[PDB]
RNA sequence: UAGCUAGUAGGUGGGGUAACGGCUCACCUAGGCGACGAUCCCUAGCUGGUCUGAGAGGAUGACCAGCCACACUGGAACUGA
RNA sequence: CCCGCAGAAGAAGCACCGGCUAACUCCGUGCCAGCAGCCGCGGUAAUACGGAGGGUGCAAGCGUUAAUCGGAAUUACUGGGCGUAAAGCGCACGCAGGCGGUUUGUUAAGUCAGAUGUGAAAUCCCCGGGCUCAACCUGGGAACUGCAUCUGAUACUGGCAA
């Protein structure tokens, strides 16, 4: 009964890219804002914005290349039934480095590559190809 | 030069009023050796007629694929009807290690180093379709750089 | 522990000259290399991919005279060593002492060079060395000792070896009957018509 | 297949059942021939097969095939059974080692003599 | 007594004694406390195997060890030649 | 289960026996079924020696 | 600082002693999940003061009975 | 194999041990364990490791080394560090 | 270990050859004798049985059996399914359990980072060394993915307070 809002967000992005929607919308939270920020920094979505005041909504502008969608596959890793925490030399690469693994580290939510450069691990939220 | 490899000749039947009618179906791959591979399924009443039909069908519908010196770009998964092929780049010096029809696909496509497994069914038509599905779905650092709006070193640094 | 049967049977099963008789007479006058040995030699087999891998591995075995326990251990060491596994296996095979004596020229064949090694007529670095599987390092000076330096087959072998193609990862003398192993032979130095990828693909199975 | 369900009860290592249970995980077992006789195989074959009721040293009375062409076996002979089921015979799961204790090798044989105990013809 | 003795390893007719400190009542090749060096009696010329960490051996004799005769001989040798 | 006929045979062997299976006619040691050489269907799709196609 | 385990009293019915559940949070060695395993401990409740539904700090000590080598050092969060 | 346990669980005090202690006796308390598997049945020496496997695992634990137990079977103390 | 002597002199078997699986013909026998790991072969032209010739593989070994892992993603954590192939309890409520919308503060348990102690030696792996080479022996490292303590981070999960 809506116990993983992060996977609901990734599902909304995946369904929007499958249905060729130009922008998706969802309820917002600070973790969703941080994941949208790391996706916008890595160039998978166009932009993102928050709308409400006391019931804030997150609007993500999906990105499409010359024929198709930019986000090829997006998978939730640390589901609430099984949380997954990896050390700084067990941070995996996704698509051998061409994708990113969003890693909630101890000093913020960032990519696997930024976590491996800074030298700390943490929870691994999702894989993006 | 378009090298080509026959994979599986098979004898199929069709029961009619008189008796059975046996006909031969052939499955071939055709590749250039630099990132262009296609496959072709021919069917006729004689084996060389099926071979020529399969070669002329494989020569037309070739796909393109971007790959390394002899290697895949990243571990990919190709799925068709029955088969669940996993392919993965290897170090330089190891041969193509796959099974049967996948060995023929990765021979003629120009791949030289791959660790590859076939899960599920291992019918040759389905593993060839799964292998070419995985090769067509493999994406390159430069095309993902164009997809994400940055450079190759911006991805890899 | 050696083959010691008819050698042209081996080379005609391979369908190519394995340089394992001599060079003094053309092999298509010595035998018929185009056929296969035996009663059904003129009939040709369709040779599935296991047959291709096996024929390639057996050809590189019977070229150097190595048997299968030793050749599998050569594969194990080659896959252990860093880098390209096939060219590692080829450099390991080319670093054998009997091959090195042949490749310098103190022997008509690998078998003659193996008998000359095993009959204590070869010193590397001033110690007489008896084992044919001695891995010869770079900067090793393999020398024929004076007890067998005045031997006729050595002189004839140097003449026909000068008719053969001279290798480049070693220097010969031929006036002192010795030679220095310069470097480890890389793949694009030795004979560029064997497929080591077939051997490593065979042993991967 | 849910991880909580696996935690409450795990995946089961299925079955370890042997086809040669009277060998008792030993390669050969000797035994005395209770009865040497000839039985008949299954549907598509129709031959006459020479088997024997043997009583092993662990007390098991089993039926063992006799390979080769012709033997010397009778009542009260001490043979060495080997393991390996002959397929078309009903309930014959073992084999006699020809060339063992009280079982002579096959006569006149000149190929695959090692499997039948025939010594090399010293011509 | 915690004696500093030799534990013989190596091949047949090619011995190699780890200079080691152990309880005196254990086996020769048994339960040791630490190994304080080694000694190769058939070693080579200029590829020499005989090593002792004399700070740890001095720590152990200050603790109350009883050196064996061969180990004490090698301590004499490496002290006079080192 | 043992058959009703065999139970009647056992009762009549306990009660003053005769062991009628001795008076049964002895079968040969081989099998006496009908042996037929194969048909053209069976020989035509027997698929022996499995030689590949060219 | 000395090592002290923080647990919850299960029962206190004996005399001068309690039984304390100490929940440990362990990864499963096979399935990866963080499961909630609980160890119980006979603890020497000195002065017989602790109730039956409260939290306690406990250090291990000299063996005091057939069981019960642990003792209460201080109480946090007394029961309702 | 679903209930098991009265020195049983705890206390106080005497004894006892090199040493804490139901280790043991007297009294009092009525506890203690168990679905996170007590109890009962079958099997088994344990580990570093070995084999295999891409790994995760699986099977195993002969040689070598660390630890335990036993010394025809059952029991007991003596001597001594 | 080195040197001397005589002479090619004293020293090659074992399995397989229908497909899987590398390598085929002839003779014998005729659902017999027999083979067989699976599919199966033998009924008069058997590349499947027995022998010969030839060949293929391994080689002072080679085969068979027993046992184990693999292939088996065929107990699936990595890494499987459940309309009809095997598999949604007949249905609901609900305790233990498992999971938890959103904001701030706190804690720092889980988590992550650094250090410390420990993780016996040998084995395993890497770079070397010694036995003529190898096996073997051996130096130094890495490893022992663990546990415990200390000091930090606190995003995420947990506890607390609103």
């Amino acid at each position: 009964s809506m116990q993983d809002p992060i996977a609901d967000m990734l599902t909304r992005i995946r369904n929007g890219q499958a249905a060729n929607k130009a922008a998706v919308t969802m309820p917002s939270s600070k973790l969703k804002v941080a994941i949208a920020n790391v996706l916008k920094e890595e160039g998978f979505i166009e932009d993102f914005k928050v709308e409400g005041d006391t019931k804030p909504e997150l609007e993500l502008t999906l990105k499409y290349f010359q024929g198709k969608a930019v986000v090829e596959s997006i998978q939730r890793v640390s589901r609430p039934g099984l949380r997954i925490y990896k050390r700084k030399d067990e941070l995996p690469k996704v698509m051998a480095g061409l994708g990113i693994a969003v890693v909630s580290t101890s000093k913020g939510v960032m990519t696997d590559r930024a976590a491996r450069q800074a030298g700390l691990g943490g929870e691994i939220i999702c894989y993006v190809a | 030069e378009l090298q080509e490899k026959l994979i599986a000749v098979n004898r199929v039947s069709k029961t009619v009023k008189g008796g059975r009618i046996f006909s031969f179906t052939a499955l071939t791959v055709v590749g250039d050796g630099n990132g262009r591979v296609g496959f072709g399924y021919g069917k006729a009443r004689e084996v060389p007629a099926a071979i020529q039909k399969a070669m002329e069908k494989a020569r037309r519908n070739m796909i393109n694929v971007a790959l390394n010196n002899g290697t895949l770009q990243h571990p990919v998964k190709g799925v068709h009807t029955g088969s669940r092929v996993f392919m993965q780049p290897a170090s330089e010096g190891t041969g193509i290690i796959a099974g049967g029809a996948m060995r023929a696909v990765l021979e003629v496509a120009g791949v030289h180093n791959v660790l590859a497994k076939a899960y599920g069914s291992t019918n040759p038509i389905n593993v060839v379709r799964a292998t070419i599905d995985g090769l067509e779905n493999m994406n390159s650092p430069e095309m993902v750089a164009a997809k994400r709006g940055k450079s190759v070193e911006e991805i890899l640094g | 522990a050696r083959y010691l049967g008819p050698k042209l049977k081996l080379s005609r099963r391979e369908g190519t000259d394995l340089f394992l008789k001599s060079g003094v007479r053309a092999i298509d006058t010595k035998c018929k290399i185009e056929q296969a040995p035996g009663q059904h030699g003129a009939r040709k087999p369709r040779l599935s991919d296991y047959g291709v891998q096996l024929r390639e591995k057996q050809k590189v075995r019977r070229i150097y005279g190595v048997l299968e326990r030793q050749f599998r251990n050569y594969y194990k060491e080659a896959a252990r060593l860093k880098g390209n596994t096939g060219e590692n296996l080829l450099a390991l095979l080319e670093g054998r002492l009997d091959n090195v004596v042949y490749r310098m020229g103190f022997g008509a064949t690998r078998a003659e060079a193996r008998q000359l090694v095993s009959h204590k007529a070869i010193m590397v670095n001033g110690r007489v060395v008896n084992i044919a599987s001695y891995q010869v390092s770079p900067n090793d000076v393999v020398s024929i000792r004076e007890k067998a330096k005045k031997q006729s087959r050595v002189k004839a072998a140097l003449e026909l070896a000068e008719q053969r193609e001279k290798p480049t990862w070693l220097e010969v003398d031929a006036g002192k009957m010795e030679g220095t192993f310069k470097r480890k032979p890389e793949r694009s130095d030795l004979s560029a018509d064997i497929n080591e990828h077939l051997i490593v693909e065979l042993y991967s199975k | 297949a849910t991880v909580n369900q696996l935690v409450r009860k795990p995946r089961a290592r299925k079955v370890a059942k042997s086809n040669v249970p009277a060998l008792e995980a030993c390669p050969q077992k000797r035994g005395v021939c209770t009865r040497v006789y000839t039985t008949t195989p299954k549907k598509p074959n129709s031959a006459l097969r020479k088997v024997c009721r043997v009583r092993l040293t662990n007390g098991f009375e089993v039926t063992s095939y006799i390979g080769g062409e012709g033997h010397n076996l009778q009542e009260h002979s001490v043979i060495l059974i080997r393991g390996g089921r002959v397929k078309d015979l009903p309930g014959v799961r073992y084999h006699t080692v020809r060339g063992a204790l009280d079982c002579s090798g096959v006569k006149d044989r000149k190929q695959a003599r090692s499997k039948y105990g025939v010594k090399r013809p010293k011509a | 007594m915690v004696t500093i003795r030799l534990a013989r390893h190596g091949a047949k007719k090619r011995p190699f004694y780890q200079v080691v400190v152990a309880d005196s009542r254990n086996a020769r090749n048994g339960r040791f406390i630490e190994r304080v060096g080694f000694f190769n009696p058939i070693a080579s010329e200029k590829e020499e195997g005989t090593r002792l960490d004399l700070d740890r051996i001095a720590h152990w004799v200050g603790q109350g060890a009883t050196i064996s005769d061969r180990v004490a001989a090698l301590i004499k040798e490496v002290n006079k030649a080192a | 289960a043992k058959s009703q006929a065999k139970k009647k045979r056992g009762h009549r062997l306990r009660n003053g026996g005769r062991d009628v299976l001795l008076s049964r006619g002895s079968t040969p040691s081989f099998s006496t079924h009908g042996r037929m050489t194969k048909s053209k269907k069976e020989i035509l799709n027997k698929r022996k020696h499995k030689n590949p196609y060219d | 600082k000395i090592r002290t385990l923080q647990g919850r009293v299960v029962s206190d019915k004996m005399e001068k002693s309690i039984v304390v559940a100490i929940e440990r949070f362990v990864k499963h060695p096979i399935y990866g999940k963080f499961i909630k395993r609980t160890t119980k401990l006979h603890v020497h409740d000195e002065n017989n003061e602790c109730g039956i539904g409260d939290v306690v700090e406990i250090r291990e000590c000299r063996p005091l009975s057939k069981t019960k080598s642990w003792t209460l050092v201080r109480v946090v969060e007394k029961a309702v």
